[PDB]
């Protein structure tokens, strides 16, 4: 919320409170989203200062405080900084920002990441260019140097992150995005590739020296309708775990489809239907195997800009014999949300 | 007028209206108004009717207009989640477009497709048993919601809803007691409204 | 402090910085509250949106940042999310809220949680119904639907939390509270019960399949006098530690007395005296043994709504002979508190 | 940013986002400051209430959220509370504050804590009196009780902190400071001493029963010019690691030099040149060995009070054969910083 705005600087302290519970068969182990209390809270700030007529500097920080956990030895589980970056935006020349921010492939994957709770299964975090990642400089240009209204593109250089775990590490890499939007219609695609750290090459699943991620998106968002389709392919970049050997790694190849349709009624209900399938190939020892395979139904009721309730049912088409052990049973979520 | 068992209806009309109403129906309804505090009366109305909202949903889809199929949906979803299972009309205060009204069950769907009632009847404990409506309404027993109500639960559903429905009629008694053919008014009030519900 | 109030939404960011020291003989090991630095600070927000004449949405989050840790390997010890929840409040019909919040027995135990630093030793955290715990849906109603002024009640469904530690787990359960307050006096009771997770049954201390907690309260809170008493009892629900066998678990039965008397001077001084005894029975291997047994003397000086200092002495009546090893030496805390 | 100010209380919520990268040859291990992403954020508040015309209450808390960690098993590395304290300030008598705050030897060492990134290498954290430390009572007096304009002194008592690790523990102790500032010029010295915990005396490096730290400083700070020099000596107080035996401890003696010269142009550029040398003597098994030996050249560009970019180069003069294994390669930092 804009809590401060004098002398060219403006501060937005924001956050939400999410009362959230997951319902699933059994304990929730062999299910899509598990079973239990998943209440969480977010706090953050985004500030933006007017240096002069054409220049503007900005920074932003964002945190996930989990509320499902106790006050004992586990009180910090899943607590994390999500965003932390700062940058400048000069008139019609574009914007530059560095820190922990979103990879550019998400400029597409954000078309189908609109479900009341689930969806966007491919916007993995700490996975190169698809989701939030550490140490990215990102150049953005809005309306093409002030000329082509609706024409957007972005260039991003992704720094190395040699972390403890193969799953969160990444080497140097580059990527970019282009988007056109006109009067409700939107089409975009984006691509990025990057080296694999020696730790990543050493895992049993996924072998190659280069990782690649690309995606395209189609969307309609006007009147009260929202339609979206996402397609992408990856090489050596999507993370997997075969729980039968409890072996981790990366999927040599994947094919990802995400489809999303919603409508917004006058009385505030926003129903949601979606399809989401992610198929992997050349996974060592397995061959082909689905990782995400489900139909979604759900709805949100919007009391006003601050308050919302929602239900999210994942009719899960994963089979019990799934060769990677990905959960095969359905899962449904209930949520109550105050945000400011 | 079009009524075959009119004479067997009129006996049971006299029976309910003139012995079963003074000796047991008005007794319990006055002793319902008088001894249960108001927040409970509209508290239980909502709990009962919420179970007849998932059915009203899917039968409003069947009637081809899904707009109110979602209205009955979110009323269900909302009141059953933030409203304690139904005791609270959260969706009713949320938006005027979500106001409550008489459910929309299978008999109403048969009427939308021009199936047609059957001969008007009037049982003793019941009061009106057209088989198309008060009978097709029973496929909603084969449903998400009503498929959990034991015999005594659905029997109890019928019981208290009646006590409540009677309770609030205790002044309008003069409208019907001074009527030409109180049987005809009761009968062709049923048909007018039951047709409405079938659209 | 209220940092935002536009368009019906109002956000209140709050917190405190507590300069605090504990003084006790020796290490503080065989002491009531330990010996050393206990400085901590808290941050939180509570939001309230006026949806319409009948609706109000709300959420709240609260964090404990300890200031008695280094900046080294231990900087996170004792950090915790305390609250995380959201809900609605309907006209004269009441409130419903879910998240991480207070157990309903605390609607009673709060009569005696008034000491400058210490307080109800029984409002344990993550313990079913006596204190803050993860995942409670709570129905609350004030003034009985607008009819019986002063009459409040609450019903609360407590979700299961099958955690890694026996002490912080809990099974599914139900509980509730009633309170009548009239013209300075207050009387309250509350009851709760819940399943016990299999881990709780595996502990050496505590035998039972169902945990129970109830408590009663009396209070006078008018003019400048505040007197308060709480009585409550528990089954297989209070946690215990036999410091001789290094064994943890739960007390088969406990019996708790809490008394608090304080007076509030016009110039900001608030003297306080209190007594607090919690006796345990049927502890396996021990039988009967006290857990908490002390007298409290202390005072707060309230400079204004923002600044205060206090001293709190716990004259500890536990004996060295205590069969569970409960510490027997006294403890005093000195504190200086800024809050906003 | 001052986000609240009514009824005598005023609260300033503040923080920054620092997008920051360090460049060094190779991995960065045998370098001064390492190689990679070092992005961070700070969040904090400072409160001040007017108790009456002469008295004033105050408290403040400050946190470091690192942004160079993932959202997985490592997300909390380097997260820490820096400051957490409250106190009072009475007119011409002075201020008392207790909590986690800065030691008094930092009343001197802060003269050369002015580099764009790599400031005073000797104001260690959790090290008695030189930097932020936990649990110090601090009395300060400005203008010598209101009489001698420009004359300041401070007394500080530091309570024991017998922590998990020898590096962060400390015993009870006291210290103080005097500073005179007149018409652009500044002179300061400060001293403190304290016992050493039993764990600290057991370390292989470091022999002594009392730790001692003092430092002296001279500075000019006017007409766009800032020059400052610092000298100090320590006994049993500076922490060390002999990376050859992978042994830890404390430096029996150190003598430290800090020099800083900078000029601030009107259009916002602030160049900086600096020198810093800290020599250790009587190191067990080693004797003399440099710990810090470097020149700094760099500058910051200030768009306005909120926005800044900077470059900071460390010409590292440590030699490769350094007997403690202190890194010998140079390092440079690039930084983009929004703050509010
Ligand atoms: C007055 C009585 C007339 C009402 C008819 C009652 C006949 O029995 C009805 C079924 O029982
Ligand atoms: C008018 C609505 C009042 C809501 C009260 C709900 C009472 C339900 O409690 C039953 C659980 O008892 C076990
Ligand atoms: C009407 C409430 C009375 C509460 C009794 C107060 C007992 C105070 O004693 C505290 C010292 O022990």
């Amino acid at each position: 919320a804009e809590i401060y705005n004098k002398d060219g600087n403006k501060v937005d302290l924001y956050g939400k409170a999410v009362g959230l519970h997951y319902f699933s068969k059994g304990n929730g182990e062999n299910s899509y989203g598990g079973n239990g209390d998943m209440t969480y809270a977010r706090l953050g700030f985004k500030g933006e200062t007017q240096i002069n007529s054409d220049l503007t500097g900005y920074g932003q920080w964002e945190y996930n405080f989990q509320g499902n956990n106790s006050e004992g030895a586990d009180a910090q589980t899943g607590n994390k900084t999500r965003l932390a970056f700062a940058g400048l935006k000069y008139a019609d020349v574009g914007s530059f920002d560095y820190g922990r921010n979103y990879g550019v492939v998400y400029d597409a994957l954000g078309y189908t990441d609109m479900l009341p709770e689930f969806g966007g299964d491919t916007a993995y975090s700490d996975d190169f260019f698809v989701g939030r990642v550490g140490g990215v400089a990102t150049y953005r240009n809005s309306n093409f140097f002030g000329l082509v209204d609706g024409l957007n593109f972005a260039v991003q250089y992704l720094g190395k992150n040699e972390r403890d775990t193969a799953r969160r590490s990444n080497g140097d890499g580059v990527g970019g995005s282009i988007s056109y939007e006109y009067e409700g219609f939107g089409i975009v695609g984006a691509y990025g590739a990057a080296d694999r750290t020696n730790l990543q090459e050493a895992q049993p699943l996924g072998n190659g020296k280069k990782a690649e991620q690309w995606a395209t998106g189609l969307k309609y968002d006007a009147n009260n309708i929202y339609l979206a389709a996402n397609y992408g392919e990856t090489r050596n970049a999507t993370p997997i775990t075969n729980k039968f050997t409890n072996t981790s790694g990366f999927a040599n190849k994947t094919q990802d489809v995400l489809l999303v349709a919603q409508y917004q009624f006058d009385f505030g209900l926003r129903p949601s239907i979606a399809y989401t399938k992610s198929k992997a190939k050349d996974v060592e020892g397995i061959g082909d195997v689905d990782l995400v395979n489900y139909f979604e139904v759900g709805a949100t009721y919007y009391f006003n800009k601050n308050m919302s309730t929602y239900v999210d049912y994942i009719i899960n088409q994963i089979d019990s014999d799934n060769k990677l052990g990905v959960g095969s049973d359905d899962t449904v979520a209930v949520g109550i949300v105050y945000q400011f | 007028r079009s009524d075959p068992l009119e004479g067997f209806n009129r006996t049971m009309f006299d029976f309910n209206y003139n012995v079963l109403d003074p000796y047991i129906l008005r007794p319990v309804a006055v002793a319902w108004r008088d001894y249960v505090p108001m927040p409970a009366r509209n508290g239980i109305s909502n709990f009962t009717s919420n179970l007849e909202e998932p059915a009203s949903m899917v039968n409003a889809f069947l009637k081809g207009d899904p707009y109110r199929g979602m209205i009955h949906f979110n009323r269900f979803f909302l009141n059953t989640l933030l409203g304690m299972g139904g005791l609270i009309d959260v969706a009713g205060m949320a938006n005027p477009k979500l106001a409550r009204e008489e459910p929309n069950r299978f008999g109403s769907t048969l009427g939308h497709y021009d199936v047609g009632y059957g001969p008007y009847v009037m049982l003793p404990g019941y009061g009106s048993f057209t088989l198309r409506d008060e009978g097709g309404d029973f496929a909603d027993t084969l449903y998400p919601m009503l498929s959990y109500l034991t015999f005594w639960m659905s029997a109890g559903k019928w019981v208290v809803e009646g006590i409540e429905t009677r309770a609030q009629l205790l002044d309008s008694d003069g409208l019907l007691r001074n009527s030409s053919d109180p049987y005809i008014m009761v009968r062709e009030a049923y048909f007018q409204r039951h047709d409405f519900i079938a659209n």
